């Protein structure tokens, strides 16, 4: 706090130096005056754009690695500034966003609301329900401000109207828009502001002479007092109520359910007349993962129905929806199996139950249903001719083995380029690469052996 | 509001608009950001069903009803309404030797509004800096 | 042909072109445009013991605009009364006593009560090697009735000051004093929610009554909310009527069929047909 | 009216096997028959289509059935899901 | 700026005039002096285009870079335009 | 309704009288109140 453009461009200069010490980075764009948190002289942000993807092909050249290296460099060498490099989210925003907005639903002092903000923050750090780290009050800074106390007794005695005092302070500190002037064929602005030598000394504030009613120029020193207190540099009003942004996260180890649950009770603890609410980023749309039992609810219902529609019975659909977990164990072991592989050498295994795993799994569940549909439909024809369950199942499996292999292994091989895919959006291409590849391989394998069994189990019971 | 600190900015300008901004259709939630840079903002995020055409102008509706009670300095400045995705598509770095940053910012405003706002897709172009003005720097001592 | 979106704003278009020629008092007040169904959905009677009608109307404006206008369906909420203002009641006889007038007191408040913005120390452009940038605050706004009473109407030469404390009764009152709302006699203050042209009756009223339920938690206690007027209860009666009547008709139809076909097997099927065929209609209903 | 998203191409790249699947199922069965029944290219295909047509209809309908409910989600993930599901549902419909 | 400096602040009775040339330093400056943009250190001034809610990434960025191409023809020379930040190249990679 | 009608001859305004504007300010502010400014009340800009 209390930073200025000189010190800010000094820190930015160091940032540009450190960024140009990294060969991965092609160009860097430093901008003073703005950051994600807010604006001012203290706020600044830089965009370190990289070289082409083709050149940055080594362990430690990924965007996260340079981010970590640059942040480490700054945290070690950057003087007079907190500087951190972060990686941009893939889609939704276009960092992990966690926006609580603690509002006061009673007209209590801003000091008490921010003291209760820190109270919420502190008690959430101390508690394990709101898993530690990722704790930072979002917004801006607190800064030492000047406070001009003007007793109206002085204004009544020999002083001037408050309006003239406003004109004085405003035009001497923050400029004054007076009129428009014709410049090179365009109406531009004319602005009047006091010199640098004046509007920059804290004691100089009183030295400005306001015009008294009788045409007298009187300094503020005679009528005012300057108080070096503190104040906010950003006032946040969320939903009509003055609020504050604070952070805390349950990620990659704990569900957000318990934390988002206890926090309402947390806000209840202080005041009782205080409330909170949620905003956020891509991590809020990441939450859309507990809508899954309706997905597979509609999925197995649509497949069971269409099966009962074509095949004209209810045994065969049950002989197929029995095959859906066989592809699930393949996809899950593929993700887990690659999380095993990548973790042993030099990379951080970063595969999970993301949307690419989900869409890729939906495909696999379809192809496995196709396979099961194929052999059990032929064995359905064969049971009609008095051929026994084990017989009909075997002759079916015998007749559909080659095409099943021919289709599946054409597809399994087909997703290998996705499996080994690197470069841009490679995390996604490999995510759907792994879950589909192993999900279809183990899927096909377990299916091709257990599906003829599925007919025998089902039909001998139905 | 050039001189307004965080509280003056929030109260005299930003809070006046907000009190009229949830009569707007499909108003999911609203926030306000008032800082010490003499700038103030109030965001109105709407329900997922996208209709920026009806919403942006119902916002302008309420703000047209509001502009009068706003401070004379702010009203002279003008309060803008924009349906803005905060994401940056691309930056266009203008670099020159004969010209300076101030001078380029004057011609930047000459190729950016007539041409770079007309282009389909783009709904906002933010220039880094400011167009040039007739700055008058008085000395208060020569004033007294 | 309903298109309130294009019409409401073409109205605001013409009114934005008009506001200037309108009287200075009206333009300062502000002329509002609203796509309003004049029908009342429901009233929310706020009754309190510690609070008064004036006081409730101030907090009513604290839970009604941020919360009761945000709710889907409602396009207008009319508060019965007015939010509170700094009412100054001058006495014209004390005005002619000091050779004063209404123009004097008006200008007095227009001068001694103004929003003043200063600036910042070490702002841009700044000198080389400047260290600190800090905003400076000054308050030219009167907050209490006492401060409004101690405003100078005229400064005498001997040092004596004519105050508003002398010529006027200053305090917190309302902006208007016309509307008087009463529930069963006692002085209550209710809020009337009306529907936008895309407004429901059950879903909207459900939303406002369960939103005000949580809102009450943050009330200055002693503050209770009653909803005597409610057209959602009439709708609930309708869905109660459809369930009861469909049951009556279905049981009935089954009886005649069992009385004619004379077997449960025969009669069990057409009663299984009607929920399916009506559910089909239900699907078509949501589609349109 | 959907602009081509990445996931849509993923489909058509994943799906590319499944469109061949029906062509394969048919071409393998006539090939089996061109060796089994072993009759001239026309008569063998007659025996092919006669025994395998409904068997192909199966594959189509089951992929169509399982892929449609991925679209019935609204939101960011809903948009992406509905995109991928719709492009598939189209591609399989044209392969069928 | 000279004409702005020769404006009368007060006219004395003897014929003397108090000018703004005396009490002020008048000239052409900016409206604000806060934002500082720098490409690789050197003082550059960039323009950031953002998308409307009906905005594309390849078509839009194509349009602005080939519009600024013709715009440069009418520049006061010595003026060059670089586009380091560009998300259209990520899309081109996708179609590749 | 029975209303009051204030007849103002401009002869009086020309002789010793005042501009019509001041007469408007008088009647308006003495009968139907006058909106003068805004004041900060409990964290909300209200009317005076």
């Amino acid at each position: 706090a209390g930073a200025t453009k000189e010190r800010t461009d000094a820190t930015l200069a160091q940032v540009t130096q450190l960024a140009k010490s990294i060969p991965e980075i092609e160009n860097i764009i430093t901008v003073s005056g703005f950051s994600f948190s807010g604006s001012g002289q203290n706020m600044a942000m830089g965009f370190a754009i990289f070289k082409d993807w083709n050149e940055r092909t080594a362990s430690g050249s990924d965007a996260v690695a340079v981010a970590g290296k640059l942040t480490g460099m700054m945290m070690g060498t950057l003087k007079d500034g907190f500087g951190i490099a972060v990686v941009p989210p893939p889609i939704l925003e276009l960092g992990s966003g966690l926006s609580i907005n603690l509002q006061d639903r009673n007209n209590t002092g801003h000091t008490a609301l921010l003291a209760k903000r820190n109270e919420l923050i502190q008690k959430m750090r101390a508690s394990g329900l709101f898993d530690p780290s990722t704790v930072r009050a979002g917004g801006l800074e607190d800064s030492p401000q000047l406070k001009i106390d003007i007793n109206r007794a002085a204004a009544a005695a020999q002083g001037i109207s408050f309006a003239d005092i406003r004109t004085a302070l405003a035009s001497a500190l923050s400029s004054s828009y007076v009129s428009d002037f014709p410049n090179q064929g365009r109406l531009q602005r004319v602005m009047v502001q006091a010199d640098e030598d004046a509007r920059m000394q804290p004691a100089d504030i009183l030295n400005l002479t306001v015009p008294n009613k009788s045409g007298v120029a009187v300094p503020l020193s005679t009528i005012a007092t300057v108080s070096w207190e503190n104040g906010t540099e950003q006032s946040v009003r969320f939903n009509g109520y003055p609020s504050m942004k604070l952070s805390a996260s349950p990620a990659t180890g704990v569900s957000t359910g318990q934390a988002m649950e206890a926090v309402q009770k947390m806000v209840d603890e202080l005041g009782g007349g205080y409330s909170f609410e949620w905003g956020g980023q891509s991590s809020e749309e990441a939450k859309g993962g507990s809508q899954t039992l309706i997905l597979y609810g509609l999925a197995v219902a649509a497949v069971f129905l269409v099966l009962a529609a074509l095949y004209e019975s209810w045994s065969i659909p049950l002989a197929v929806i029995l095959v859906i977990p066989l592809g699930l164990i393949g996809a899950a072991a593929g993700v887990t199996g690659r999380n095993l592989f990548e973790g042993l050498l030099g990379s951080v295994p970063s595969f999970a139950n993301d949307i690419y795993f989900q869409v890729g799994f939906v495909t696999v569940m379809g192809l496995s249903a196709k396979n099961a549909i194929l052999i059990i439909e032929f064995a359905k024809d064969l049971q009609a001719q008095g051929k026994s369950a084990v017989e009909a199942a075997l002759e079916a499996a015998r007749l559909r083995f080659r095409p099943i292999i021919m289709t599946s292994f054409a597809f399994i091989l087909g997703v290998v380029p996705l499996y080994i895919a690197a470069g841009a959006s490679s995390a996604s291409q490999r995510a759907i690469g792994t879950t589909v590849f192993w999900g279809m391989l183990v899927g096909t394998l377990l299916s091709v052996f257990l599906v003829p069994l599925f007919y025998v189990v089902v039909r001998k019971f139905f | 509001y050039p001189g307004a600190s965080a509280q003056v900015m929030e109260g005299s300008v930003l809070s006046v608009i907000e009190r009229n901004m949830n009569g707007v259709e499909g108003l999911d939630y609203m926030s306000t950001s008032a800082d010490s840079s003499g700038s103030g903002s109030v965001s109105l995020t709407f329900t997922p069903d996208t209709d920026e055409n009806l919403a942006q102008v119902e916002v302008q509706n309420k703000l047209s009803e509001v502009l009068s009670t706003l401070p004379a300095t702010v009203q002279q400045y003008g309060v803008t309404v924009s349906k803005a995705r905060s994401n940056f598509l691309m930056i266009v770095m203008l670099s020159s030797d004969v010209q300076s940053t101030e001078e380029m910012n004057d011609y930047a405003q000459r190729n950016v509004v007539p041409e770079l706002q007309r282009i389909e897709g783009v709904g906002q172009v933010r220039l880094f800096g400011a167009q040039r003005a007739m700055r008058i720097w008085v000395d208060p001592k020569k004033l007294q | 042909d309903t298109d309130e979106n294009l019409a409401q704003v073409e109205v605001q278009n013409k009114l934005s072109e008009v506001l200037s020629t309108l009287p200075a008092t009206v333009q300062q007040y502000g002329v509002t445009v609203s796509k309003a169904r004049s029908n009342f959905l429901m009233i929310v009677m706020l009754s309190s013991d510690v609070q008064s009608t004036e006081e409730m109307n101030d907090y009513a404006q604290r839970n009604v605009v941020p919360e009761l206008q945000r709710i889907e369906g409602v396009g207008q909420v009319r508060l019965f009364g007015a939010q509170r203002a700094m009412r100054i009641w001058v006495d014209p006889k004390k005005l002619q006593n000091y050779n004063l007038s209404f123009a004097d007191v008006g200008s007095a408040l227009s001068a001694q009560n103004i929003q003043i913005s200063a600036g910042s120390i070490g702002s841009l452009p700044a000198v080389r090697g400047q260290t600190v940038t800090a905003t400076v605050t000054a308050q030219g706004q009167l907050g209490t009735a006492e401060e409004f009473g101690n405003v100078i109407l005229r400064a005498n030469t001997d040092g004596s000051n004519i105050y508003l404390k002398d010529v006027a009764k200053v305090g917190l009152g309302m902006e208007d004093y016309s509307s008087s709302t009463r529930l069963n006699g006692v002085n209550t203050t209710g809020m009337a929610v009306m529907l936008s042209n895309s407004g429901n009756a059950m879903a909207t009223a459900k939303a406002v009554k369960e939103r005000l339920a949580v809102l009450e938690k943050y009330f200055p206690q002693g503050m209770s909310w009653k909803t005597p007027y409610d057209t959602s209860k009439f709708v609930e009666i309708s869905i109660e009527k459809v369930i009861h009547t469909l049951i009556e008709a279905m049981v009935l139809v089954f009886v005649v069929m069992y009385l004619f076909l004379q077997n449960i097997r025969y009669t069990l099927i057409p009663t299984i047909v009607v929920p399916i065929s009506l559910l089909g209609g239900f699907a078509f209903i949501s589609y349109m | 009216g959907m602009s081509i998203n990445v996931l849509t191409m993923f489909a058509m790249i994943l799906v590319i096997g499944i469109v061949v699947d029906d062509a394969i199922v048919v071409v393998e069965n006539v090939e089996r028959i061109m060796a089994g029944e072993g009759l001239p290219p026309k008569e063998a295909t007659k025996k092919a289509m006669g025994q395998i047509s409904g068997a192909v209809i199966g594959i189509t309908a089951v992929l169509i059935s399982v892929f449609v409910p991925l679209a019935m989600f609204s939101g960011a993930a809903g948009n992406i899901y509905k995109q991928f599901a719709l492009t598939m549902a189209s591609s399989i419909a044209f392969s069928a």
